[PDB]
RNA sequence: GAUGAUG
RNA sequence: UAAUUGCGAUAACGAACGAGACCUUAACCUACUAAAUAGUGGUGCUAGCAUUUGCUGGUUAUCCACUUCUUAGAGGGACUAUCGGUUUCAAGCCGAUGGAAGUUUGAGGCAAUAACAGGUCUGUGAUGCCCUUAGACGUUCUGGGCCGCACGCGCGCUACACUGACGGAGCCAGCGAGUCUAACCUUGGCCGAGAGGUCUUGGUAAUCUUGUGAAACUCCGUCGUGCUGGGGAUAGAGCAUUGUAAUUAUUGCUCUUCAACGAGGAAUUCCUAGUAAGCGCAAGUCAUCAGCUUGCGUUGAUUACGUCCCUGCCCUUUGUACACACC
């Protein structure tokens, strides 16, 4: 299956009962000007590149 | 150093002192199956017998084995120092001996039975099966039997 | 954290209200002035006092500081 | 006349009054001397449980007594050596003078 | 004999030695003076002598079977 | 250019000198070379039973060349190891005093060492000649 | 008698256990803490 | 006298002293060539200050090092600091400023420790454990 | 196998030159000679010039095919 | 690692470092799962994996498999690691690293 | 918004 | 903000203890004052290899100089200084340059009020009251025991092996201690397989033991996935050391005997960098005996830079039939 790439443009906060899940907003490389918010599992900064296995799943917040 | 081919006369076991010894183990460590033949008794005997230690135990010719065994049985005769043997100043004889094969256990049963008939503390403990070298028995050696 | 205690806040304030014309923005200069204008018991506390006095001096250049 | 005057005290302040006295006194008599040689400080540590009875969390305590030693060498006439050994007696400082 | 000699000297600032004051109170208590009278006696003298603070605590069987401490102080002491 | 013992790796020199002495054959060997083990810390006697004594002599020869003096004690320290002690933990244990004494007495009878003021042994003018001569050969064999 | 726990006692309280012998103090650990300041052992680090 | 310079480097307790003077290109550590330094695997740590700036600079000089303290690994790091420091101090006193600056720029851009010591030092033990921070095991029944 | 017959000695020389990389272990899983006998095999094949060394070390011997 | 880099060049006639890099970039799992629950009852939920952690978990898998494959084996450590790095960079399901990656990403897809 | 009695 | 640390707000105003300051120690100084009981260079004498003025040592009875490394006394240095972002823009916070050093620079010492019916009368010639006080619970002598073993638990030490065991070589620390109403730490020589024995010697110590030539570690070899050269329990026999005396083996050495243990169930401990962990040394006890404790150094990662889910802590608001206070 295809895989799409996106670029973190902001880090919103932290979630999970124990803080191991940061929340980010991203900008897709191809077809930019589409942004999605989703959760990540390890340390992360601005300008990082994330490989998204499925593009269209916007992620919920525990608070 | 190079590889050398060998004949098909290899024997895979050999009987010494009524025990069978594997032939696929280096010569020094092969004899260790014989009770009494410990690690440093094989090393010294095998070099008094002037055998090439690098060969396997099944690589030896018939004469070499009997050469080795003869040394093993009367070690002092070939100048194995007294302090290499397992029995010295025998309690009944005053002589020195090295004990091999079945003699090791038989002598052992004779050692305890001595203390038992004398009824010494050591002999008492052995008959009871407990630890005899001053250890604590409160927390140790529970499931020994 | 680099918060400064009341001993530092007030000793620095007490020097500006008496020695504005003689104080400068230089830490090295202010540091030597505070030897002749005060009796302090340690190099560490003296350095901190002179440091915060310098900090307030920059503030006054921008305008009046409260209090 | 070679002499070696040594000093041992547990507190530096008193010991620098004595040492500074010795060197400044010798230079006004223009004697020849070594400098005040300062040997490594040797510290004494005692470790001990605070508790006097064995109960409670295992809390250990350490103490320290410090010893500062110094010596100077003098080559001076005996008459001046006599009064030198006599002056600069101070509590808490110990002095020994050896000839040759 | 003849090498060790003992000298005496009257202690300077009699009212600012903890040994002197504590010993003063011990004899007062053995004679039958009250605990409250004694403790404030020590405090008042020390403060008159120029001290910046005093504190005296007496713990034991002051009044009944149970043991308790009791504190007296003046001025401002430091602890750390 | 000249050459000194310090200009050649330790591993090469020790084998080179040990061989030279083995060919030369006048070093005295104490006879118990088949029974003794080199320390109480060990459990098996040397594996190279033929040449272990010659190797030890070479090591001591270089060891003196570097430094002023040594004694049988200093060599026991240096050739100790970790005793097993079984269930209990390890501990440094000193080496065989007999072996190290009879390699220093042997080295004197060959003229490589001498007793020195201030105790212990020391290199001799003849000792330095032999070791230095063999170092230059070992370099030559770098081809 | 020439040796052992019975040959040594705290010079202050006659106690037999806990005695410290370093530097020839020979004072039991309890009494040492009491007398430490006078002997000259202070608490620094 | 011939030009000379004395410098030093440290790591943990190891320390090495490098005497440097105008010469023919000798580089000996502990009275032996630099080629025989042990442990073997780390020989290129000692060679690094030479290679990084070319062997040319070292032709007109003699360098003699000596090491003490620490252990097998920490000593090697002391040697490499002494050699780099000696070259910079020599160019300070006997060549010119520019050469010292450009040298320093190469050494720093690769590895800072070649010139500035490592500030780390060990922590004391604290009673109640086998280490500075570790503790003995606790049990409740 | 601890010692080798002719049927094995010839077996070595006829298959070992095809191995991309050979070592003490490679000669023990392709053909079943022991660990000890693999080491003498390596040194013999080195002298005879059938295999090259890339590096030599006490614990890890690396060889490759001759060129 | 001096021995292992050497074995890679012989076995593949390719730059050995580049093989190590490829092994890293083919093992870092892209999607993982996190425990999530309320009051004590819990379940899994899918999340994305960050760049740095992709490298971290890559290295751990490559060296854990190489360590476990050599234990109680005739092969040396430099060899088992050499085989592990060669297979993973090829994308071969024989490697411990690759198989584990797919186990993590399969679970993640089922817990979206 | 799963479970959690007693001294 | 680490902090009842500050900015402020304000029916409160001015104060005191605690935190911070303070002290100890670890990092830097080619700058002051010095120093063979610490060092380095040069020069007298000298051994070896080459010999052009070279390379490495010896000589602490040669003497001269010097202070980079080592020691201390007195001082310098850091204050988040400077610069850029950020909050009414105040306290602060994030990042970068420079620097030995920028998580209050790292680690400690000290450390309030008020409490526990916490531990201790077996540290004390510190103590009230009860008991005992000569056929004694006083004091002391001989001999036992506190070590006894069907089982249950808590600190630990060895391991279950090729990232290894064994053999020969390589070769490096820091913190310490050492002789009076006297035998301590021991170089060196010689005998002995070993433990150890004997004759001498220095050190009442930056002087000598002691570069405490320590272990893990590197290199070159032997063995080859075999409860095997992994493992060394449990046993037999002999030689030694300390002690009046070792039997219930005090401990050390030598040969032999060669068990469980194949990575460990429910559970559960410790830890954020010279830290965890691997490795050993000195000191405390000590005639002898460390698998323990207090410090010390050598080798040196992985993983967060967060959260309030489990266990708890501090502050505010709120309900209570609790006050021995949710047991």
């Amino acid at each position: 299956t295809p895989v799409t790439l996106a670029k973190v443009i902001k880090v919103l906060g932290r979630t999970g009962s124990r803080g191991g899940v940061t929340q980010v907003r991203v900008e897709f490389l191809e077809d930019t000007s589409r942004t999605i918010v989703r959760n990540v599992k390890g340390p992360v900064r601005e300008n990082d590149i994330l490989v998204l296995m499925e593009s269209e799943r916007e992620a919920r917040r525990l608070r | 150093s190079l590889v050398v081919q060998e004949q098909g006369s290899f024997q895979h076991i050999l009987r010494l002192l009524n025990t069978n010894v594997d032939g696929n183990i280096k010569i020094v460590y092969a004899l260790t199956t014989i009770k009494g033949v410990g690690r440093r008794y094989s090393n010294l005997v095998c070099k008094k017998a002037d055998v090439d230690l690098h060969k396997r135990a099944g690589e030896l010719t018939q004469e070499e084995l009997e050469r080795i065994v003869q040394i093993m049985q009367n070690p002092t005769h070939y100048k194995i120092p007294a302090w290499f043997l397992n029995r010295q100043n025998d309690i009944t004889d005053g002589k020195d001996y090295h004990t091999l094969a079945n003699n090791v256990e038989s002598k052992l049963r004779d050692d305890l039975e001595r203390l038992k008939k004398i009824r010494a503390h050591r002999g008492i403990r052995h008959f009871w099966g407990l630890r005899v070298r001053g250890q604590h028995t409160k927390t140790t050696g529970r499931r020994r039997a | 954290g680099r918060v400064r205690t009341k001993t530092v806040k007030r000793a620095s304030k007490a020097l500006i209200e008496r020695y504005y014309p003689k104080l400068t923005l230089d830490f090295q200069t202010n540091k030597r002035l505070c030897d002749e204008i005060a009796t302090i018991q340690s190099k560490r506390l003296r350095n901190k006092i002179a440091g915060y006095t310098t900090h307030l001096m920059k503030r006054i250049q921008k305008g009046p500081v409260r209090g | 006349i070679k002499i070696r005057i040594t000093l041992t005290s547990t507190k530096v302040k008193q010991l620098e009054n004595v040492s500074s006295n010795i060197v400044k006194n010798a230079e006004q008599h223009n004697l020849v001397k070594k400098g005040p040689v300062r040997l490594p400080t040797k510290v004494l540590k005692i470790s001990t449980r605070k508790t006097p009875n064995g109960e409670g969390s295992k809390t250990w305590e350490t103490y320290e007594m410090r010893i500062h030693k110094r010596y100077i060498d003098l080559e001076a006439p005996v008459q001046i050596v006599k009064r030198i050994t006599q002056i600069t007696i101070e509590p808490g400082v110990d002095v020994e003078v050896v000839v040759a | 004999p003849g090498t060790i000699v003992l000298y005496a000297e009257r202690v300077q600032d009699r009212g600012l030695s903890a040994v002197a004051q504590a010993e003063s109170m011990k004899f007062k208590l053995l004679n039958g003076l009250a605990i409250r009278r004694a403790a404030y006696g020590v405090v008042r003298y020390v403060m008159e002598s120029g001290a910046k603070g005093c504190e005296v605590v007496v713990s034991g069987k002051l009044r009944a079977a149970r043991a308790k401490a009791m504190k007296f102080a003046d001025g401002f002491l430091i602890h750390s | 250019p000249g050459v000194s013992v310090r200009d050649v790796a330790a591993q090469d020199f020790i084998n080179a000198y040990a061989s030279f002495l083995q060919r030369q054959g006048k070093l005295e060997v104490p006879g118990y070379v088949d029974i003794v083990k080199t320390s109480s810390g060990n459990e098996m006697p040397p594996q190279d039973a033929e040449g272990w004594f010659y190797k030890r002599a070479a090591s001591v020869a270089r060891h003196i060349y570097m430094r002023k003096q040594v004694g049988v004690g200093k060599l026991n320290k240096l050739y100790g190891g970790a005793k097993s002690r079984g269930v209990r933990p390890y501990k440094h244990i000193d080496a065989s005093g007999s072996i190290n004494r009879k390699v220093l007495q042997a080295l004197e009878k060959i003229g490589i060492v001498e007793i020195s003021p201030k105790g212990g042994r020391r290199i001799s003018e003849n000792g330095q000649r032999d070791l230095d001569r063999i170092a230059a050969q070992t370099l030559e064999e770098d081809e | 008698r020439r040796y052992g726990k019975g040959s040594r006692q705290c010079r202050v309280c006659s106690s037999h256990t806990g005695l410290i012998r370093k530097y020839g103090l020979n004072i039991c650990r309890q009494c040492f803490r009491e007398k430490a300041n006078d002997i000259g052992f202070n608490k620094f680090r | 006298a011939v030009p000379s310079v004395q410098t030093f480097g440290k790591k943990k307790s190891a320390t090495a002293v490098a005497h440097v003077k105008a010469g023919k290109g000798l580089i000996k550590v502990n009275g032996s060539p630099i080629t025989l330094v042990e442990p073997e695997i780390l020989r290129f740590k000692v060679y690094e200050p030479l290679l990084l700036v070319g062997l040319d600079k070292f032709s007109n000089i003699d360098i003699r090092v000596r090491v003490t303290g620490g252990g097998h690994v920490s000593q090697v790091y002391a040697i490499r600091q002494a050699i780099a420091k000696g070259l910079v101090a020599y160019h300070q006193k006997y060549v010119d400023e520019q050469s010292k600056n450009e040298l320093k720029k190469a050494f720093t851009s690769y590895d800072r420790t070649l010139l500035i010591a490592d500030s780390r030092r060990p922590e004391p033990k604290k009673f109640g454990g086998k280490g500075a921070r570790s503790r003995f095991q606790k049990s409740y029944r | 196998a601890v010692i080798l017959d002719q049927e094995k000695y010839d077996r070595i020389l006829k298959e070992v030159p095809t191995y991309r990389y050979v070592s003490v272990s490679v000669l023990v899983d392709r053909l079943k000679i022991g660990g000890s006998l693999a080491r003498i095999a390596l040194r013999h094949l080195e002298k005879e010039g059938i295999i090259k060394p890339i590096s030599k070390h006490s614990k890890q011997a690396i060889y490759t095919r001759a060129t | 690692i001096k021995h292992t880099l050497d074995i890679i060049n012989v076995l593949t006639d390719q730059n050995p470092i580049q093989v190590v890099v490829d092994a890293i970039t083919n093992t870092g799992p892209r999607e993982d799962t996190t425990r999530v629950g309320g009051g004590g009852a819990a379940r899994r939920q899918a999340v994305d994996v960050s760049p740095l952690r992709r490298v971290n978990q890559a290295i751990a898998l490559l060296t854990i498999g190489a360590r476990e494959a050599a234990f109680r084996n005739i092969k040396t450590i430099a060899e088992t690691l050499a085989e592990e790095l060669i297979n993973a960079a090829k994308g071969s399901s024989t490697s411990y690293a690759i198989k584990k990656k797919d186990e993590l990403e399969r679970v993640a897809k089922s817990n979206r």
